[PDB]
């Protein structure tokens, strides 16, 4: 009952996961990059990526957040508030 | 495509099908402002009376206090003896008080007179 | 006995010439010393009841409730610190004086001879009580509370007197034999309903009974730990020792005239029940508990069996030192947060940890506890109204599921599942609380292995 | 929808504070406590034992009206061990 | 029953510790071959339920339902109990086809490991108590009753009909 | 069976019901039938503390099982025989007590509609 | 050392929980073999149930009419 | 009834039902690939009016839409054992002692734990350095008496923190 | 700290039951999957795990030898 886990780690296994995802190139996908702006994806796929990986990491994050999230640096930074990752 | 979910005094109507969320007043989105701007002082001030590192004790919640008083020495005063307060209060001061009354008197003369006959259980019936 | 009398008048200027940082010592120490002399008591054998002096006599019903209230002194006066420790020492050795005092009309209350000298430290229990609780009552209230208990119980009290006078000038002298060993079955006139109503009516008033109630409540949420204590054990099973000595008379009227007031009791006991359940102000609730548990007495006193005498006094003092302990629980947490509310205070799993156990142990002997004494009590109570009546267990089962179920929740409210993250002040546990706990429930258990002293004149 | 940098800029400062907390929340003093200073079965099921069958003989057996049996059936067939007689069996069996 | 389902949700609880404190039927469906030690335990426990011919949960409840059957019945009960056998056949197939059979449905960094010595000592102690002590127990009891052991065609046959179908 | 369909279907007259079972009375299609041998000891059937409705018939078998039983207990799966015997003995009397019903049965459904055709 | 956990993959099983866990399974199909095989038989009820008893006419008795 | 606004912004209401529509549906169907058969054809029907420029349809549609998932919604959705309401809901809650505490340990014990506890002391120093001018004067200039909003600006002044730190970042780590 | 994830461009999905819902959702339309997000969940070690009946298959598969030579004891 200890999973350990690493902020550059988790950072690439949702770099990961959205890499597998179909829509976005797997070549220019960034940490550091909006959602609605250049990656060619509405409202509605972006709130699909938050379930799937709502469902991979089980922990769901609400609505209320969901309005605010726009680029992957922040969800690697709000997940990393729910696990507290540091040993 | 269903029969509209009635509401009752046990079936909380859910925030999805209100149906007043569809012809919102603009001074209804303007109570919501200000039900915002009430939420956000109050929330100010216990953040400001609540991060106090100088501070050592409670919160000391005015509200909480003020629906303690109100529950218990705001009872008496007011009331005036209405109707509706007289008559729940026979219906339950006296009622169910004078039906268990009768039934006792009843079961009590069945019993009394069962053994005044001597037609009882009373071959053995040693702890009375 | 004026053995044990006279060093009860010799502590009485022990706090006067005891210096500063003394009197607390010289009071537990020789208080205690006390209390062993009173566990010395218990010769008392067999048929009769045991004579002490020219004067007056312990019966077997006398002697445990004289070791409880001789007993609860020293824990008393062990508690009643810290809330007046910043006040004065004069003061400080008035309230100690004033305890001293009370104790002394007490075991003249509980030692009587005769009705008229019961009567006589009847009210002497009452009147220092209430100077105690109206100088320090701590709430804007105390006023209106005092006010309300000495009207309540001196106007109930007063046919007593009379109707005391009335069964001297006819039957000669009042001790216990003499009053006994004479008595005549006197008829269905309207007379012994009236004197049968004023000597039963005072001591209702004394319980309460359900509808002079509210007498006791507000003297208990408006009263410090002392005057608290002493005013739900000692004073209401004093109360209950009084009707117990006193129903040996007028027993061929009161089963024309008993009706009613088993009736007023058992609805009362429900609907007390009904409402120490949903209230706040947790003081509060050991008040109604205790307007539920002397109704349940009241019941097994109006019915007239031997196993209802015995679960009786062992309802009073299972429920006694039950009820002295919770308040005991509400004084922690007030000493805790200045707050006398329910919901507010909570948390308190991770926070002072053992004092869980003992919260857990209060509601289990307010839950009737399966080896308690309160259980045992209420069980032979319960034994004794169903062979009384074979349809009244509906009220007796309800009374113990309401009272399981609002025991359990005083339990769960303040004491059960999360800090409320803003209280941040609050020290651990003391040495005095749990002192304090362990001189009550210690000798509840050790009664619950031997309870051979504690049931009735018919063991 | 989405942020205003301003919540941005504040997020950031209190995930510095929140990681340097939890940096501290990882202790290594290196010693972080630290203080001043078959025979099983012999002694906890031979003690009790010789305990238990010390007072089951005497003060259970001076209480005259105490431990008590169902006494084990005796069959038509078999000899009394205590005084000794042989019973009568069951007769003729047949049509089987 | 106690040895039954002792050993059942024993078994139940290890794979809920060995799955992240989950704890539901979704997102559970085929965890056959992964490791087969509780996999097995689950399904000899759901195999004892009804008692497959002819077991240690055989004995129990199908000489009940027998000797409820050979006596003054009421009629109604008996065709209670020959619904509810039905029923607890249908939902320990459900359990066991949503719990170990269907497609593998779990989150990744899987902490899923029963290289535990106390826990197979444990399961491998109660499925031993749990194959013989039924026979062994219900063997060497004194007769208080009368066994009927007289029953008509589709009276004894109809538990292990009703449990199949 | 079909006996309970036609018992609460058809006709409760010509099936006897239970609880009310002797309603011819004796020796009527006897002639000189009963042994009912029970030589089963009933002093030492009191002897031996068998369960209560068990004190009947078949009883000795029941004895001689509990005997070899007790006399070599520790030998687990030893007396088989006497407890077939002991079955096949209540099967007897099964059998025995379903050829009560059934000849009340017959007798009650022949002598009746005969009666109550030509009477 | 023992095991340490995977990502996504199938996990990997020692020889000796599965030839244990297989052992018990075929052992419990052992049992409910030797025990269904060698003794009973226990499915049918080791007596003959009857017909309608005998079918006989005044065999048990019954009158001429 | 939300922190920031006063509204919440129709086209959230639409995500709201999506995302409840989504989980009722994964709570509904087992398998996985049906399911994902399903959600691709609610997709499907969600994309087939998305341009609408009106706002009374696409609100009639939103009515007729919480309809037709009230109907059909599902008793217990697959809440996940961290959600409210779910398996866990704070299930090792047991060990949160909020870290206001801990002060009040005997001083043996201290002498036990000496850098946790000099550390602790210097973050206290750090915590009242920073709490009077800066604090207050960004919470009693910036906003307006009414303040109208329930976040807080970051002290982008200088140097040392935003104001209402210490409860928000002194908070347990959710799982001891 | 190496996990070291093993990467994309692996799957290529290729497998039945999402080969055969892409080919219906094909035919119905729509042609907008998420991906390959199931394939970790469908083959490898999985892919071909045992149905119902086999699972009561798995009790004799090896105790009939054994009981064989008790029965030849």
């Amino acid at each position: 009952d200890a999973p350990p886990l690493t902020l550059e780690g988790i950072k690439d296994r949702v770099l990961y996961v959205l890499k597998l995802y179909d829509k976005i190139d797997p070549e220019k996908l960034s940490v550091n990059s909006h959602f609605m702006k250049d990656l060619g994806l509405d409202s509605l796929d972006q709130v699909e990526i938050i379930m799937a990986m709502e469902d991979e990491f089980g922990f769901e994050i609400p609505d209320i957040d969901a309005e605010k999230l726009m680029c992957p640096q922040e969800i690697v930074d709000y997940i990393a508030d729910k696990k507290d990752v540091y040993e | 495509s269903f029969p509209k979910y009635e509401p009752s005094r046990l079936a909380s109507l859910p925030t999805t099908l209100d149906p007043a969320e569809y012809d919102i007043s603009s001074e209804t989105r303007k109570a919501q402002a200000e039900r915002l701007a009430i939420r956000s002082r109050l929330k100010r001030e216990y953040q400001l009376q609540y991060n106090d590192p100088s501070r050592r004790g409670v919160v000391e919640d005015p509200a909480l206090i003020r629906w303690t008083c109100a529950r218990s020495a705001n009872v008496y005063p007011n009331f005036r003896p209405n109707t509706k307060t007289s008559l729940l209060g026979a219906l339950f001061g006296i009622g169910p008080l004078i039906f268990w009354y009768y039934v006792f008197k009843t079961d009590r003369d069945r019993k009394e007179k069962l053994i005044q006959e001597g037609k009882l259980d009373r071959t053995f019936n040693i702890s009375y | 006995m004026l053995k044990y009398i006279i060093p009860t008048m010799m502590l009485m200027p022990l706090t006067w010439l005891s210096k500063n940082s003394m009197i607390w010592i010289n009071t537990t120490l020789h208080s205690l010393l006390i209390s062993l002399t009173s566990l010395l008591l218990l010769n008392q054998f067999g048929d009769n009841s045991l004579n002490f002096s020219l004067t007056f006599f312990s019966d077997s019903l006398s002697t445990p409730l004289l070791i409880l209230t001789m007993w609860l002194l020293p824990l008393m006066l062990m508690a009643s610190q810290h809330h007046l420790s910043k006040e004065n020492l004069a003061r400080k050795k008035l309230f100690i004086s004033m305890l001293i005092l009370l104790q002394l009309f007490l075991i003249m209350t509980f030692t009587a001879t005769e009705l008229i000298f019961f009567y006589i430290m009847f009210e002497a229990t009452l009147v220092p009580t209430l100077i105690i609780i109206t100088r320090w009552g701590n709430q804007t209230e105390r006023l209106n509370a005092g006010l309300y208990f000495l009207f309540y119980t001196l106007a109930g009290s007063l046919p007593l007197l009379v109707a005391l006078i009335y069964i001297q000038n006819t039957m000669g002298s009042l001790n216990f034999l003499i009053l006994q060993y004479w008595v005549q079955p006197m008829p269905n006139s309207w007379s012994n309903t009236f004197m049968w109503l004023a000597c039963m009516m005072a001591f209702m008033v004394k319980m309460p009974l359900y509808g002079l109630h509210l007498w006791l409540p507000k003297a208990h949420v408006e009263a410090p730990i002392a005057g608290s204590m002493v005013l739900a054990a000692i004073l209401l099973k004093l109360g209950g020792y009084g009707m117990m000595r006193i129903t040996l008379l007028l027993n061929p009227i009161t089963d024309f005239m008993a009706y009613p007031f088993i009736m007023l009791s058992l609805w009362g006991m429900i609907m007390t029940s009904s409402i120490c359940l949903r209230q706040t102000d947790l003081k509060s609730l050991i008040a109604y508990s205790s307007v539920s548990h002397m109704a349940l007495v009241i019941v097994a006193i109006l019915i007239q069996t031997p196993w209802s005498y015995m679960g009786a006094t062992a309802l009073m003092i299972a429920h006694g030192l039950t009820s002295s302990m919770l308040f005991c629980l509400a004084n922690s947490n007030y000493e805790r947060v200045h707050s006398r509310t329910m919901i507010l205070a909570r948390g308190l799993q991770t926070l002072l940890p053992l004092m869980a156990a003992w919260w857990l142990l209060a509601s289990l002997t307010n839950l009737a506890l399966p080896p308690s004494i309160n259980l045992i009590g209420e069980l032979f109570v319960v034994m004794s109204t169903f062979s009384w009546s074979n349809i009244t267990i509906i009220l007796m089962g309800l009374n113990m599921v309401i009272t399981a179920l609002y025991s359990l929740y005083m339990l769960i409210t303040t004491q059960r599942g999360k800090h409320t993250h803003h209280i941040n002040n609050i020290l651990p546990s003391f040495t005095r609380e749990n002192a304090l706990m362990s001189l009550h429930m210690l000798p509840l258990l050790l009664l619950s292995l031997n309870p051979k002293i504690i049931l009735g004149p018919l063991y | 929808s989405g942020y205003t940098p301003d919540e941005k800029l504040r997020l950031q400062q209190l995930r510095e504070l929140r990681r340097r907390w939890l940096k501290d929340q990882e202790l290594s003093p290196r010693e972080p406590v630290l203080p001043p200073r078959s025979i099983f079965a012999f002694t906890h099921v031979l003690i009790p034992v010789w305990i238990i069958h010390y007072y089951l003989k005497y003060h259970v057996t001076t209480k005259p009206y105490t431990i008590v049996e169902k006494k084990p059936r005796i069959f038509p067939g078999d000899t009394i061990l205590e005084t000794g007689e042989v019973i009568p069996p069951m007769k003729e069996f047949p049509d089987q | 029953h106690a040895f039954f389902k002792a050993m059942l949700f024993m078994c139940s609880g290890s794979i809920i510790h060995s799955l992240n404190d989950e704890q539901d039927i979704r997102k559970m469906g085929g965890l056959f071959k992964a490791m087969p030690f509780t996999t097995t335990a689950l399904i000899i426990g759901s195999l004892a339920l009804t008692g497959m011919p002819f077991l240690t949960g055989f004995y129990s409840k199908d000489l009940i339902i027998e000797s409820a059957n050979t006596s003054y019945t009421n009629a109604w009960a008996l065709l209670m109990t020959l619904v509810a056998t039905s029923f607890t056949a249908i939902y320990s197939t459900r359990i066991i086809f949503f719990a170990l059979l269907g497609q593998p449905r779990f989150p990744t960094l899987i902490n899923i490991n029963e290289n535990n010595p106390f826990l197979i000592n444990s399961i491998k102690r109660l499925l031993i108590g749990s194959l013989f002590a039924g026979f062994i127990i219900s063997n060497n009891i004194p007769p208080m009753t009368i066994p009927q052991m007289t029953m008509p065609h589709y009276l004894k046959m109809t538990a292990l009909t009703v449990t199949i179908l | 069976g079909a006996h309970l369909a036609r018992r609460y279907l058809g006709d409760a007259s010509v099936e006897p019901e239970p609880l009310r079972m002797p309603t011819f009375p004796p020796d009527y299609g006897f002639p000189e039938r009963k042994e009912r041998e029970m030589v089963a000891t009933q002093q030492e059937m009191n002897d031996a503390q068998l369960v209560l409705q068990q004190r009947d018939y078949c009883a000795h078998y029941l004895i001689r099982f509990l005997k070899c039983k007790r006399d070599s207990f520790p030998n687990f799966l030893a007396c088989k025989h006497e407890q077939h015997d002991w079955d096949y003995c209540e099967h007897l009397d099964y059998v025995k007590r379903m050829k009560e019903f059934e000849r009340e049965r017959r007798l009650l459904q022949r002598k009746k509609r005969r009666e109550q055709r030509e009477a | 050392a023992h095991i340490e956990p995977r990502y996504r993959q199938f996990p990997q099983l020692t020889r000796s929980q599965v030839i244990q866990a297989e052992f018990f399974s075929a052992t419990m199909w052992f049992w409910i073999l030797w025990r269904f095989w060698h003794d009973s038989d226990a499915v049918l009820g080791h007596f003959p149930y009857p017909d309608p008893s005998q079918w006989t006419d005044e065999e048990l008795g019954i009158p001429p009419d | 009834f939300l922190p920031s606004a006063a509204y919440l912004t129709h086209q959230q209401k639409v995500l709201q039902l999506y995302k409840r529509a989504l989980r009722h549906l994964e709570s509904r169907c087992v398998h996985r690939d049906k399911y994902r058969y399903f959600a691709c054809l609610l997709r499907a029907r969600f994309d087939e009016h998305k341009n609408e420029k009106d706002m009374v349809k696409a609100t009639q549609l939103l009515r007729e839409a919480e309809k037709e998932f009230w109907h059909g919604q599902h008793p217990q959705p697959y809440i996940f054992p961290e959600s409210p309401g779910g398996t866990s809901y704070e299930r090792y809650e047991c060990y949160k002692v909020p870290e206001w505490c801990l002060d009040d340990w005997h001083p043996s014990e201290k002498a036990m734990y000496p850098d946790y506890f000099a550390k602790r002391e210097q973050w206290k120093k750090l915590r009242r350095e920073s709490w009077e001018r800066e604090v207050k004067q960004l919470q009693e200039e910036t906003p307006v008496g009414g303040p109208r909003t329930e976040a807080l600006p970051p002290a982008r002044k200088q140097g040392d923190l935003p104001p209402l730190w210490w409860h928000i970042v002194t908070r347990p780590r959710e799982r001891p | 700290s190496k996990m070291e994830l093993p990467d994309y461009k692996q799957w290529k999905i290729e497998g039945t039951p999402l080969e055969t819902v892409q080919e219906k959702l094909a035919a119905r339309g729509l042609r907008d999957p998420w991906g390959r997000n199931e394939a970790w969940r469908y083959m490898g070690g999985f892919a071909n795990n045992v149905s119902f009946v086999g699972a009561l298959l798995k009790g004799f598969k090896w105790g009939f030898a054994a009981f064989v030579v008790a029965v030849g004891a």
